């Protein structure tokens, strides 16, 4: 998970 | 530089490999029956013709088969001839060779796209792919310039540069978008223009092949390339492909290991990359702070990147000098709140800013997430001490102590207002001085419509069960977009700014002019804050802070592509609805042709409250 | 009545 | 006819719907709320204004709200205003008469296309039919012609026809073309072309509204119409669509019943439309009688058919008579094969053109059904006696005793061999003589693109559990097409001619030039044989054997609909593909955009044989 | 009633079927192969015999076959024989008179229990079902008594689970055939009836028909058919159900017609409430629970609650009692009672409350506070009409809602099935800060009841509840509104959850139910009793039902896999009614005789929405 | 819908 | 069904 993102 | 050679003669098969190998190609294009040896299936005597019909399985191991060998359909297949007795040949000797590459376990397979009409080809790649359980890649080998618009001009009595590309759009439409074909992309002499190169980059290139015809001499003989070819080559590189060398040796004086040596030297001519490598067309899904408790490895991740938390202590540390003039600067304490503190980078960015502004602040470091507070807590007993004040409640419905000269929080995301920053700082502005600020001061968001194949397969290999069938075109996707082709650029969509001292459903309407004919396969956002007076985080692809990685751009995708052509204009709408429990998106195309409104009613996406 |  | 009165002014309600129901009138549309009571939503005082806002629920019963009531949008409603205070009201209170129509459960809400851009509307209609459980209709006010291109020419200094049914389109495909939205179609004095009309009874056209301005006077003052409208009448009449009247009584001398009145005058003044009746676009499996077997049920309305039955027994009367002179009338005994005889038809057939022709036959009576053979021999106990011997077999597997001079057989189905007659002929073509005759000796199939959003819709609501979510749009329907619009004329497909002295699997490419402006939804299909030499049966809209009714059309329905442009030809491709086990058809449209091959390997449908 | 005739010999079908039809039965249970024509299908001579093998479809019309005839099955055909030759010859013959009838159209066909192993006749039945389209019903024919054990002790060497044999048989056989909608059973009535529960077992299962041989039939003292008290009870009972009764054997009593057999029979239909009148065509109908918080109600839903007059009868006397408690008859003239109507509707508990004020001669001012903007609008009608400057109508939640002043009694109707499934505890603490200390709520208290049943019917019903896009078995996991008719109840019910008013609304409660029987268990029925004041109560536990009151159905809570109780095994299952700050919801497991999974984890398939 | 049902 | 159909 990277980016604001699960 | 992964490489292969493509040979259409290949003696012995053993012999060969071995000396592909030690030229240094990693795989190798060969065809597993023989090109020349046609073969009969309805007419006798030559349908009974005897003896094998091709090499033995047994001439190389395994291992060999599967990771060495890319295979190649023999060139006398024409499945869309206009004869039907060779179409129907071609029929089953396609089927015959696909089936043997499939028993041979090759990793691929190339068909050529040599003309218009291959809708037969695809009836019979489709119905291959549907029978048996087999993993084979399909290389479908197109060119960038078609064949009969490379032909000299030497004949005495006898759509230009998108024909190709509509050859290839055509057949992977017949074949309904199949993950596995894939394009291998000829490279030859006349190359067509930048915007031709950009559709073709947005496709899935998995091969990409270079004639030997193409490459250029220099004063010492090796082969060259030009330089719109070497801007190519490293537009391709960007990409991950594997470079195919065909044809024969053109500098006989040198080796073949010349043209590889050429292209082993370009890619060794080539901190937000080395972050996204490994997460590129990755679609994850956005995270929600409010409803769901994060991870101790979410936060970690947020606090990775110093270049945020640095724009935040520099907006902090100019409001503060605004705030308090010099000569009061002793006795005036200015009230900080951070909201949704975290683990508490914001609130050690405050305290930074604070001494760099030699300022007397009193902090407090709001947190909803009962896990976090454990770690702001024992940083509160270790090192904050008296100053920072840990409140473990929501911002909305803390009932605070004083008012606020400035509430500091970081509760943006990708689409800027996507985490409910507009809900949760409308919720927690009655506790702020009516001179008080709020960083982030204000943040807009921006979209662009965008085409990518590869991103339209893999929102479609979202398909879950026990769902809606097609419930995963109506969900936005955090997503490091890397194979895909911007249609137009970014416009604004929403902007909200705090304090708002004056309704947060909004609504869109975003003409964008294409100056090129692609085909629309969703909308990519970015969004833009100003924290601070002249204080900026960024993503978007041209205005993006420079390596900072904390937001990927976000990706609203649309359940059928839209074929655009150019000098039309996609027209779209975007809202942004909410209720008192919940909050969502809808978008629909309305131009040029309209799409159904994506997600209504929350029904596939929705951001809780 | 229903003449045209 | 089934009729309403729009009316906009409704002082007492009760009254209203008694002074409505006497003049003859079957609904009311009438506003729920007043149509100049704007309310404010957002902003003080006018938020807050007292008293009730509409009438109360119990001025009529619950049955009388339910049937007799379609309700009106208040016509100051502008959900796509170019004002956002304007555009939010309107969307709050569309919202607020919509829920107040659904609590009152009425069974249409009549709403306004009057302009092009309806997105915000669309989105606002979306959302409340996701929103809760009801079930009104929405009945889309929309014009034949834009209210500006039907003004008079009386201003000094100030797409034509397919205007308003691309407003229609943009909504319904805003609103993914909902099975409860439909179209309430508004005929003004200027009628368009005849091919706009076509696209327009392609439509979900529930009502029409026939203004009494477009009404004309006879000598003797009634209302009467013109002969256009006139034909307009008898074409929505065919559709059972609802006339609603609107306006003020143009003709004072008369009463208001003069509209209705000449409406019923027009409606008494308008064997396979009775079959037809109420299977109108009701879609059907079709039969597979070689891998299923047919109830007795099955076998009545076959046999209820006496023109199919009566054409072959003139083709066997015509072959007995060229295959047997008058000179051997007695001495000569021609043996003929009924091939699934089913419950005896065929038989009888084949004895009473033996009896009228006056020639001596041997009859086999082949049939697979254990349930018809039953049947089968209680006949021949019972009536048939030795003439007929009565075989349990598969034609395919049958060894018969003595070889055939006519073989006749009725396995054609609705697109010629969808139920594998050239299968089980060339099975059952090895006990032919070899001056033998079939019956059929030939039979083609033709297609033919057609437009129709209720066939899109049903083919959408046959999804299904436990399937692949679009199956239902890879298999054939037999549909007694109604509400359609057929886009160019047939075209012949697939040809198999019995006995065949030479592969079943065939690839057609027919290309259908579109004259006008279209959105395709899929392909009909149909079928001509020739029994014997001029002896046919045709189900061809053009060439159909009158009084037939044994054979609906079929559809080949398309996944995704193709919108298609003036002068632009729809290409399409079928094949005809085969297995050792099972028959399947595969289609994709080519031109003017691809498609998805529909049916891979028979995924979705397959005929078993 | 409708009655059919089961025959074995039919000689001439339009003959007998008029025969039949001219002395008043509805249908006709033949055979259609013949019942002593073996056939044979593997070894010749006999399997290549010519002819036909039955006699022809056309002997009828297709909607005579469709309608009128239920075909049996023959006699030798013994698909479950220890002998293999016979077991496939009975295996294809079940299998062709099977696909014959369907091939008929019949609407019906009989098949027998009449052994303790049928696997291999459920497996084909099972198979000819998953096989074609077809849409006949097969009942499977089951003795009330195993026939071994009707037969008179007069064997010298051989003198003569007793009474739950042929349900364990038919329980074996629909299980094997995983509770098919298409097999049900078709019920033989002996001489001798077992006892009541066997009774009772026997009356929860998809009888579709029973079979009434002539030789049960007693005789007059004028010589004609009639049936013991001990059968006219159970003939009584399976009227309810309205199964069709077929009447099999010869005429016993030959000197009248076999008409007697049938007016008999007609004459106890004719001779066997509101509640009954208003459920009917809703028994075994499963329907969703009402939501009124989250969903605005349609004004035709109202009309079926203003439609109970009991329910207001007891709501005005209820606050009849409360306002003369309220006030002494001294202070009456001068004392006004702050009423508030919680959730209005569209008027009848106003108007309840100012006919109990009128009959109490109290001054009460009104509050009618309504968050459904819909029935804002009847409400305000009324009051401009009607009630005047007496009600304040109040269009806002009461949750949110800012009170002008503090109510001497809170009123409200928020009660569903199972007396707290529509938010009542959360809607009625979020309306105590605007009621006086000495203040009342009526209901004042109010008790959730649940007791174990068995349905396969139900079972069935919630299966076919299944719907595409959402878990395949989350039907399981909602409660259902239900006028659970074909149903046995397995104990009594007991005290789930109780909650009284003014006042954590998150329960777990623990019921363990003593058995006395040997059933397969399929859910819970959920009942409520209230207390709206003293001892006016509203009740719909089926012991202490409020006579004539319609307002409630009972809820079910269904299991995911039945589960199979013994005699003298408790069943220990477990409530837990849990909720966080957006969503309330039920969970509920059985702990014991055997552990089920916790339905509805989290509310994933089923929550209430605050 | 009756009994409190949809 | 009708028209050669189910
Ligand atoms: N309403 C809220 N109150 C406090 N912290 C919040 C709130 N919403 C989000 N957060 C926190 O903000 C950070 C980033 O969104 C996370 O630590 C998250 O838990
Ligand atoms: N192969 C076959 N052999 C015999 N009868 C057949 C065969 N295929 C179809 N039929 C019969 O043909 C009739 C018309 O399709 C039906 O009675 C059907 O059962
Ligand atoms: N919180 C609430 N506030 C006001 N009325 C309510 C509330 N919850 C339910 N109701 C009303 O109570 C009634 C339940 O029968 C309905 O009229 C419903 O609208």
């Amino acid at each position: 998970g990277r980016g604001r993102g699960r | 530089v992964s490489s292969g050679r493509d040979l259409n003669c290949v003696p012995e098969i053993a012999d060969t490999l071995g000396a592909v190998a030690k030229q240094g190609f990693d795989f190798l294009c060969m065809p597993v029956f023989h090109p020349r040896f046609k073969r009969e299936f309805i007419q006798e005597p030559a349908k009974n013709r005897p003896g094998p019909q091709t090499r033995s399985d047994l001439l190389l191991s395994g291992r060999d088969w599967n990771t060495l060998i890319v295979g190649k359909l023999s060139p006398w297949i024409r499945p869309d001839s206009k004869v039907e007795k060779i179409r129907r040949n071609s029929e089953a000797a396609m089927l015959q060779e696909l089936n043997f590459g499939a028993y041979l376990g090759l990793p691929a397979f190339l068909l050529p796209l040599n003309q218009e009409d291959n809708t037969n080809l695809a009836r019979v790649l489709t119905n291959h792919i549907h029978t048996g359980h087999h993993s084979s890649m399909f290389w479908m080998r197109v060119p960038l310039v078609a064949p009969e618009d490379l032909r000299d001009d030497i004949i005495e009595n006898a759509s230009g540069e998108e024909k190709t590309w509509m050859w290839w759009h055509n057949f992977r439409t017949l074949c309904d978008y199949s993950k596995r074909i894939a394009v291998a992309l000829e490279i030859g002499a006349d190359l067509p223009s930048n915007h031709v190169i950009d559709r073709w980059l947005g496709e899935p290139i998995k091969a990409a092949i270079l004639p030997t015809s193409i490459f250029l001499t220099n004063k010492k003989g090796f082969p060259v390339l030009s330089k719109m070819h070497q801007r190519l080559i490293f537009r391709l590189l960007k990409l991950e492909v594997q470079f195919i060398i065909t044809g024969t040796n053109h500098h006989s004086e040198k080796e073949f290991c010349s043209y590889l040596q050429y292209l082993e030297y370009l890619s060794q001519n080539r901190a937000y990359e080395l972050f996204a490598k490994g997460y590129e067309d990755y679609l994850q899904s956005p995270l929600q702070p409010l409803m769901d408790n994060l991870e101790s490895q979410t936060y970690e991740v947020f606090e990775k990147d110093p270049i945020k938390y640095s724009q935040y202590q520099q907006a902090i540390y100019k409001c503060l000098l605004d705030r308090v003039p010099e000569e009061e600067k002793d006795t005036n304490v200015q009230v900080l709140m951070v909201l949704g503190a975290g683990r508490g980078p914001l609130v050690n960015a405050s305290l930074r800013a604070a001494k760099q502004a030699d300022r007397r602040i009193k902090l407090y470091a709001v947190e909803k997430n009962p896990n976090a507070v454990v770690t702001l807590e024992n940083w509160q007993f270790e090192e904050w001490g008296s100053q920072v004040t840990v409140v473990s409640s929501d911002m909305r419905e803390w009932v605070a102590p004083e008012k606020a000269d400035i509430i500091v929080s970081e509760l943006l995301g990708s689409f800027a207002d996507n985490e409910l920053s507009p809900e949760c700082l409308d919720g927690a502005q009655h506790f702020l001085k009516d001179d008080g600020v709020s960083i982030p001061g204000e943040y807009t968001s921006f979209l662009a419509p965008i085409s990518s194949s590869k991103l339209y397969n893999e929102v479609r290999a979202c398909r879950e069960k026990d769902r809606d069938p097609e419930a995963q075109f109506e969900m936005p996707y955090v997503v490091r977009l890397h194979n895909f082709h911007q249609l137009s650029a970014p416009q604004p969509c929403f902007t909200f700014s705090h304090p708002n001292r004056d309704d947060n459903n909004r609504y869109c309407t975003l003409e964008f002019p294409v100056e090129v004919n692609t085909v629309l396969h969703g909308f990519a956002g970015y969004f833009e804050t100003v924290l601070y007076q002249d204080i900026t985080l960024s993503i978007r692809p041209e205005t993006h802070s420079p390596g900072m990685f904390s937001w990927f751009p976000i990706l609203f995708p649309i359940k059928q592509p839209i074929t655009v052509r150019e000098g039309q204009t996609i027209c779209v709408r975007f809202w942004r609805c909410s209720n008192s429990k919940k909050v969502w998106y809808e978008w629909a195309v309305t131009a040029p042709v309209c799409s159904a409104i994506h997600n209504p009613t929350g029904r596939s996406y929705t951001i809780g409250l | 009545q229903f003449e045209d």
